[PDB]
């Protein structure tokens, strides 16, 4: 089930997040990135290894 | 040879059914629903009343 | 929306901002006003409508428009 | 269509010069046309080795199957080869019914 | 597929007399048929079949229901 | 245009010696004075001219799907006219097998 | 017109002020409703409570139903002689001056249509289909445009 | 749905000013269509392009292909397209200027023929830029041999590819000429506003191909990939394993049928399979991107309604190119005027793109199949009131006034009276014996000309005729006005009252519900004719009985054939009860 | 040697019309972490923001309040409510909420957040209850 | 809506016009309110129509049924009009002071006016004479005798001078034609059709009131 | 496009914990309240941490569990 571009224009015209939030990255493909603030570039953290 | 149908254009076999067939139109088709997110599957909320 | 085929999506927050978030500020409540027309969205349709004009109508075709106690009772 | 719209006259590049008259030729034609054309009513196999029986088109939805009928094809094949001194030779053969 | 049971509206039981409905409905159409085929029934602008006292005769009530869905209810083995 | 006489060509105009030498690509020049001094031509109202309904308005009068009234034909005394409307400015000609048409067309 | 009568003004030509003029005279007037209202019981008629308190329908839904359709009017001008050159119908004459060969519907809803009625009707209810259809992509394509420049 | 062949069809306004494209197919439903289209530009060139199996995609300056036929001079090459050199007119003048502009307007491609006036020069330079295999364009002039292997190969090709339909044969090159000018001079005609283009919509010019059409067309691009090229293959690497002299007739046989035979691997049913499954749009054969012109979709049986209206449905074709994305959208889903008894008014999807793209029949038309041009044609070269094309020359058209005939698009001939031809033989299609009761005969009263038609796809449905008394109501009014010149009193008195009515009857409606009657047995007796929505603009019907019975005695309203109302709805719309009483949306 | 699966060949063709030196230092090339800036609060006096909490700031602190709770629990509220949600609003109508609102007036291109920090408990508070 | 040209409303046209910016020559629905430079007989409605059939556009186009270019010059003569003669030695004789001049080339425009068009806009021959003669200056124009009825017609020789030709002689002397064909007659360019409407505006009185009005 | 990468996948989502479903009338609801059926609320789940102030309240939920209504399905 999709929550298309409308739906998303509808939420944050209500101002909303935190839905948007919780459905399109709870819910959703939602991930964490890491970036190495140096150079920018997608950096390799692990904390367990 | 003329007579010879071996290398003949099979796109000749398909007749042509519409007149500019060879026209190239560029505009966006102004009944496709492209900029319209919704899904396929709800359709008939954009069904007459 | 119209009750002819026409199919919504439904979904529950379930994390506690998007609760919050839903029931502060995406109420329809705060949609009862228009954004687009700054004036009133909802109200009576169709058989609200000419059910409030048959109750607050002065005559019927058998007279004054009048109930008893208990009919007046059972509106409410 | 493919007894009137389907005939072929094509001439191909000899390709082998392996003999005295490997090097004479330099081109081969092909030229055929068909014959007899028909198509039957849609057959198939119960033993996979055994006679084709009737296939019925309830069997043919179940199974997925096509109801297709078989097309059976007769041919005359002509054969032209050149060489390089203005004569040539045919080989004219006919192609028996075939599915 | 058949006269139902019961009417569907009401749940009379109008599925008692349907064999005997559709029996003496058919002998009576025979009798104001003329030369028409018989698939051509319906568009014969002279015919003027009523059932009304036949069901009547039946003992099935003056109901809209109940008559509607003995006379225009579909008999599949008269299809297939 | 000038067909050159010798091959069936058409010869370009060329206006040199103040009047047209018609030339062709074979060499041949006709000269040709007073007949063809006339260059170009353009008429705006195409597609409402006389010409343009000539073969309509003669058929006007056989065609079972044009309008008829209830008129009176001044030539062979019919009850009936066949009663055309062509042009955007809706000129109104009545029209009779016997060849009759009314003044306009 | 066939006495040569039409003038048109400065600006427009025969055939213009011709199709203004019919359109004009082809509109229903005020007085459509004293029929209407003669006909139905205010007090009881449940279509015309439903009109006029503004639950559903309008004036000219009843006077569509009950004295006449009118004209067929398409973009404003009445039904274009496609058929062929000055025919609008098989069933109406090349050139014809009637007002029914041109769209105009004499029937109500109630009292039917006829054959050229129901094929005029046709027309003009497919004319708003197509424009039902292609207003939801027609406003995707803005409202897309509009949010991307205006968000 | 396709566009008419043999048939014109011009387009004007939506650096080309104008095109007429015409494509032309020598006989049924299943032979060859080889498309020519014509180009006037801004430039001023007409350029003919012929796209067919041969080549395509070329456009040659309009007065090269006069010129390949022998046609050399330019003023019979422009006669071809004014039908006289020496009249004043006002066609004929801007169709002049326009043709001489035209000639001496330089082409890039055929610069070095442009103005060469020997044929064989040409047909070596149109052989030469069409010719696959001609990848060497200067080693075979030394060999006289190879030029005229070359100019015989494009001479046929050029036989039979450009315009089929008029002849195939070397015997009707003129004829092909003075028919090319006439599509010129018909495109001219429109360019100067004499003429509309022509109407995309109308079912005038269209047919609808089903089944075996459709089927054919895929079956042939399937065959040649699926048959010929394995085969072809098979007897080259045969060839070039095997001496040719080693053959014993053996190898040839097991060549033919075991190189399309043992690595198949594609299949003439998997292709024909996958055309009827993929239906109407682009595919790709043999990684070529070809259109399928098969219009199919799954059988959805919802009920049994639904399957008889997928069998009755008409679909609108797509094109991948163009597809009409222009204000052609909206025009072409709309309720037709030509529609009323062929295609369902009603009927049509309610909700998206889809709305007006897929068509119905309606309940009583059908759709004709390709009948015996052959007899027809014998008829009409044989009739004396026809002038031969061989026999006629434009001079004598144009001056004489003749009426151009056409049988299946192909100009046969002339005749002093298009009328009076076409009457007749209506009036023969209505005795049934030396014309069919389903061929076409439409009479164009702007440019006094007879067709006949009887090609495969035609829509076609039954009328009752209304005879009518106009020949009686005439000499009565002849007598009335003599009695009046003479100074009669009472010369009304001859006067007699118009009659119009139909010939059917309610006894012949009990013998049809009898089965004793059938529709044959009316068309026979002449009570009901065929019509076709091209022949159907030579009709004025009362759309219904009453309405005849109206006017039975109005002289003004002389109908030809009267209708039954309920044949202007498809079986879906007719389920709807009183649905004349129902908005028509709602109907749909 | 049919092919269904068409791709749909794509075109773009609104063209956009947007409007010593040496290789490169260790300065001009890099240095993508961009400056770190100082925390400039704006005074108390010269505050120009609203003094009233907008429905999306108390939305906020309420829905931040109350994920915290469901974390923590540890609460100065009197009354005991049975949800985070309740106990969050009632903080922020109690002035209870230990949240400050921070409103980010202006980024300055030497390195200064100029920022108004506003204390939910001596503002006015939009919600209903 | 409508759908025709100059009106045309029909679907997103305007909107789209709207959004995208389109220039001018793009919008299909363009249109213009002018108010009258006097308050005080704003309220004439026959002057409203007056001016607005004087600011309608029309062309010298507008007005030509057809349209001849001849190599003759004038101080020979295409075949088909060797009658023309006539009325330009009319001209010659009804106009002493409009004698052709002493630089007249080979070039000239033959142009048949259309009468239908000439009654319809109110269209007189001397307009066109004199919006034509002091518009162009290198041009030498002749009419027949505008008495014409019905059967006659309005004929104008419009002979060219070297002055203009001061590229192919013949091309550009075609793009003259063109030139002349397309000077405005009457009008206003740009616009197409011109009517009167009624405006409701308000407007304070010596009173200080504020009145609606509709005249 | 569409279906590409940016619109289909950026722009907008896919989700989970979401229903669909055909509307139709009930005028004994509210105009803020919407009639749910009780299967999908056997789907659709509310994640609630237990504490020290909604232990009591969330108890009858994690006792009712997978086989009443209203219960719970994961911890
Ligand atoms: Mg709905
Ligand atoms: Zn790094
Ligand atoms: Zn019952
Ligand atoms: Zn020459
Ligand atoms: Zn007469």
């Amino acid at each position: 089930l999709r929550l298309g571009e409308m739906e998303h224009w509808v939420l944050t015209a209500q101002g909303a997040m935190q839905t948007i939030i919780e459905k399109s990255h709870d819910d959703s493909d939602g991930c964490i990135s890491y970036i190495c603030r140096n150079c920018g570039e997608p950096a390799i953290y692990n904390a367990s290894h | 040879s003329g007579e010879d149908s071996s290398m003949d254009d099979i796109s000749a076999y398909s007749s042509p059914g519409l007149f500019g067939e060879d026209i190239i139109d560029r505009l966006d088709d102004p009944f496709s629903i492209e900029d319209v997110d919704i899904s396929l599957d709800v359709l008939d909320n954009l069904a007459p009343q | 929306a119209d009750f002819d085929g026409d199919q919504m999506n439904l979904w529950v927050p379930w994390s506690v901002m998007s609760r919050v978030e839903a029931e502060l500020l995406c109420s329809v409540r705060n949609w009862f006003i228009s954004t687009k027309s700054s004036g009133p969205v909802n109200g009576q349709v169709q058989d609200s409508t000419v059910g409030s004009f048959l109750l607050t109508r002065t005559n019927t075709p058998m007279g004054k428009n009048v109930m008893n106690k208990l009919h007046a009772m059972g509106l409410f | 269509i493919v007894k009137q719209m389907f005939n072929v006259d094509i001439t191909y590049k000899d390709q082998r010069d392996h003999t005295e008259i490997d090097k004479l030729r330099e081109s081969v034609q092909i030229q055929f046309n068909f014959t007899d054309v028909n198509i039957e009513r849609p057959q198939h196999r119960n033993y996979s080795q055994g006679n084709k029986i009737n296939l019925l088109p309830n069997k043919a939805r179940l199974c997925g199957l096509s109801y297709s009928g078989p097309v059976n094809l007769a041919a005359e094949v002509i054969l032209t080869a050149h060489y390089s001194n203005g004569r040539q030779e045919v080989k004219r053969a006919s192609i028996p019914p075939f599915q | 597929m058949l006269i139902p049971v019961v009417c569907f509206t009401c749940g009379f039981p109008i599925g008692t007399y349907a064999a005997i409905f559709d029996k003496a409905r058919t002998e009576y159409i025979k009798t104001k048929m003329g030369g028409t085929l018989p698939q051509n029934i319906p568009l014969d602008a002279s015919l003027q079949i009523e059932l009304k006292d036949l069901i009547t005769a039946l003992g099935i009530p003056m109901r809209v229901c109940c008559r509607t869905h003995l006379i225009t209810t579909l008999d599949y083995r008269k299809y297939y | 245009m000038k067909i050159c006489k010798a091959c069936s060509s058409c010869m370009v105009r060329t206006y040199v010696d103040g009047n047209i030498i018609f030339r062709c690509s074979c060499g041949e020049s006709v000269q040709g004075d007073s007949q063809n001094l006339l260059v170009s031509s353009k008429v705006y109202h195409t597609g409402e001219m006389e010409d343009k309904y000539k073969i309509f308005i003669k058929n006007a009068p056989f065609d079972p799907t044009n309008c008829q009234i209830k008129k009176d034909c001044p030539n062979c005394h019919l009850d009936y006219l066949t009663q055309i409307c062509i042009g955007s400015q809706k000129i109104i000609i009545l029209v009779c097998r016997c060849g009759y048409m009314s003044n306009r067309g | 017109l066939l006495h040569g009568d039409i003038m048109p003004p400065i600006g427009l030509t025969t055939h213009d002020f011709y199709e203004k003029l019919q359109l004009n005279a082809l509109k229903f007037p005020d007085r459509i409703l004293k029929p209407i209202m003669n006909s139905i019981n205010p007090e009881t008629n449940g279509l015309f409570q439903m009109v006029a308190t503004g639950a559903k329908g309008s004036n000219p839904n009843m006077i569509h139903i009950m004295a006449g359709i009118g004209q067929i009017e398409i973009n404003t001008q009445r039904i274009q002689p496609q058929f062929s050159f000055g025919r609008t119908l098989v069933y109406y004459p090349r050139f014809a001056l009637e007002a029914q060969a041109y769209g105009f519907i004499c029937n109500s809803y109630i009292a039917g249509l006829t054959s050229p009625e129901f094929i005029f009707g046709e027309m003009n209810g497919r004319f708003d289909l197509i424009n039902k259809a292609l207003s939801t992509s027609s406003t995707g394509y803005a409202n897309r445009k509009a949010i991307f420049g205006l968000q | 749905e396709n566009i008419r062949f043999n048939t014109l069809h011009i387009h004007y306004h939506t650096n080309e000013i104008i095109r007429g494209e015409f494509i032309s197919q020598p006989g049924g439903a299943f032979e060859n269509s080889s498309q020519i289209i014509i180009r006037y530009m801004t430039t001023g060139a007409i350029t003919i392009e012929i796209n067919s199996t041969k080549f395509s995609k070329l456009r040659i300056p309009w007065y090269l292909i006069f010129r390949m036929f022998g046609m050399t001079g330019d003023d019979s090459i422009i006669e071809q397209v004014v039908f006289d050199l020496e009249s004043n007119s006002l066609v004929n003048t801007f169709m002049i200027e326009i043709l001489e502009k035209s000639i001496h307007v330089l082409d890039p491609i055929f610069q070095p023929v442009q103005h060469e006036l020997n044929r064989e020069k040409i047909i070596q330079f149109l052989s030469e830029k069409v010719s696959k295999f001609v990848s060497n364009p200067s080693a075979y002039k030394s060999d006289e041999n190879a030029v005229q292997y070359l100019n015989e190969r494009q001479l046929t090709i050029l036989d039979k590819i450009l315009l089929p339909h008029m002849g195939q044969t070397a015997d009707t090159r003129v004829r092909k000429l003075r028919f090319l000018g006439l599509l010129i001079h018909k495109i001219l005609l429109v360019i100067m506003n004499v003429f509309p283009p022509t109407d995309r919509d109308s079912y005038r010019t269209k047919r609808v191909h089903g089944s075996g059409v459709s089927l054919a067309k895929a079956f042939k691009a399937i065959f040649n990939t699926s048959v010929i090229a394995p085969i072809i293959n098979g007897f080259k690497e045969l060839l070039k394993q095997t001496a040719f002299e080693e053959l014993t007739q053996r190898n040839i046989i097991e060549a033919f049928s075991a190189a399309l035979s043992k690595n198949t691997a594609s299949d003439l049913n998997r292709s024909m399979e996958q055309s009827i499954i993929s239906g109407n749009k682009t595919i790709m054969v043999r990684q070529r991107p070809i259109v399928n012109r098969v219009s199919t979709q799954s059988l959805e049986r919802k009920n049994l309604l639904n399957t008889i209206s997928a069998l009755r449905t008409v679909n609108t074709h797509n094109t991948t190119n163009a597809s009409k994305q222009t204000e052609r959208a909206d025009m072409m889903r709309r309720v037709h005027a030509s529609y009323p008894g062929y295609i369902c008014v009603a009927q049509s999807a309610d909700t998206g793109e889809k709305v007006g793209m897929s068509k119905q029949l309606a309940i009583t038309a059908n759709v004709c199949t390709a009948g015996e041009v052959l007899s027809l044609k014998q008829r009409l070269l044989s009739d004396p009131a026809i002038q031969q094309l061989a026999d006629v020359s434009n001079k004598d058209i144009v001056r004489k006034g003749l009426a151009r005939v056409f049988i299946n698009g192909e100009w046969i001939g002339c005749c002093t009276n298009a009328f009076e031809l076409a009457q007749r033989y209506r009036m023969l299609r209505r005795e049934g014996k030396v014309v069919h009761p389903h061929t076409t005969i439409y009479w164009d009263s702007m440019v006094d000309e007879v067709e006949f038609w009887l090609d495969v796809g035609r829509l076609t449905r039954p009328l009752l005729i209304v005879d009518n008394n106009i020949e009686k109501y005439n000499q009565a009014c002849y007598k009335a006005a003599e009695a009046r010149k003479k100074g009669d009193k009472d010369w009304e008195k001859h006067k007699i009252p118009f009659i119009q009515n139909t010939r059917f009857t309610p006894q012949m409606a009990k013998d049809i519900l009898a089965g004793t009657l059938t529709l044959e047995d009316l068309v026979a007796q002449g009570i009901c004719e065929f019509i076709t929505p091209e022949e159907a603009e030579n009709c004025l019907v009362a759309f219904s009985i009453i309405e005849l019975r109206k006017h039975k005695h109005d002289v003004t309203r002389r109908f030809t054939h009267v209708d039954v109302p309920q044949a202007i709805l498809g079986l879906a719309a007719l389920v709807s009860p009183y649905a004349n009483c129902t908005q028509p949306a709602r109907v749909t | 040697l049919i092919m269904d699966d068409l791709v749909e060949e794509y075109v773009e063709t609104e063209e956009e019309n947007l409007v010593e030196i040496v290789e490169s230092p260790s300065i001009c090339e890099g240095f993508v972490q961009a400056s770190s800036q100082t925390l400039v609060i704006i005074p108390d006096n010269e505050r120009i923001t609203s003094n009233v909490l907008t429905t999306f700031e108390a939305t906020r602190l309420v829905a931040v309040r109350a994920q915290q709770l469901a974390i923590n629990g540890s609460t100065m509220l009197k009354k005991k409510y049975s949800s985070p949600i309740d106990i969050a609003k009632q903080e922020l109508f109690n002035r209870k909420i230990p949240l400050l609102v921070m409103r980010c007036i202006k980024v300055t291109p030497e390195g200064q957040k100029i920022v108004e920090i506003w204390n939910p408990r001596e503002m006015g508070i939009p919600l209903l209850d | 809506r409508s759908v025709a040209g100059g009106t045309n409303k029909s679907g997103i046209v305007r909107p789209q016009e709207i959004f995208s910016a389109k220039p001018v020559e793009a919008e299909q629905s363009s249109e213009m309110l002018l108010r009258l430079k006097n308050p005080e007989v704003e309220t004439n409605k026959t002057y409203a129509q007056e001016i607005a059939n004087s600011i309608e556009l029309i062309t010298f186009e507008r007005l030509i049924l057809q349209w001849h270019l001849l190599y003759e010059t004038y101080s020979v003569m295409y075949p088909d009009f060797a009658s023309d003669v006539e009325w330009m030695t009319d001209f010659l004789e009804n106009h002493p002071l409009l004698q052709p001049p002493e630089d007249i080339a080979n070039w000239c425009i033959r142009l048949e006016l259309n009468k239908t068009t000439m009654i319809l806009k109110s269209i007189s021959l001397e307009s066109i004479i004199n919006s034509l003669r002091a518009k162009h200056p290198n041009t030498y124009i002749m009419h027949s005798v505008e008495n014409t009825a019905s059967g006659i017609p309005i004929i104008i020789r419009i002979y060219l001078r070297e002055s203009a030709f001061r590229a192919t002689d013949e091309k550009i002397a075609v793009n003259v034609v063109d030139k002349l064909l397309n000077s405005t007659i009457r009008g206003i360019p740009g616009i197409k059709n011109a009517n009167v409407v009624k405006l409701m505006r308000h407007r304070v009185d010596a009173q200080g009131k504020l009145v609606r009005l509709d005249n | 496009r569409k279906e590409g990468r940016i619109r289909k996948s950026l722009l907008g989502s896919q989700v989970w914990s979401i229903s669909r479903s055909t509307i139709c009338g009930n005028s004994d609801l509210h105009l803020d309240e919407v009639g749910y059926p009780i299967s999908f609320a056997r789907t659709l789940q509310v994640a609630e941490t237990v504490q020290h102030y909604n232990i009591n309240r969330l108890m009858p939920y994690f006792l009712n569990g997978k086989r009443q209504y209203p219960g719970c399905s994961r911890v």
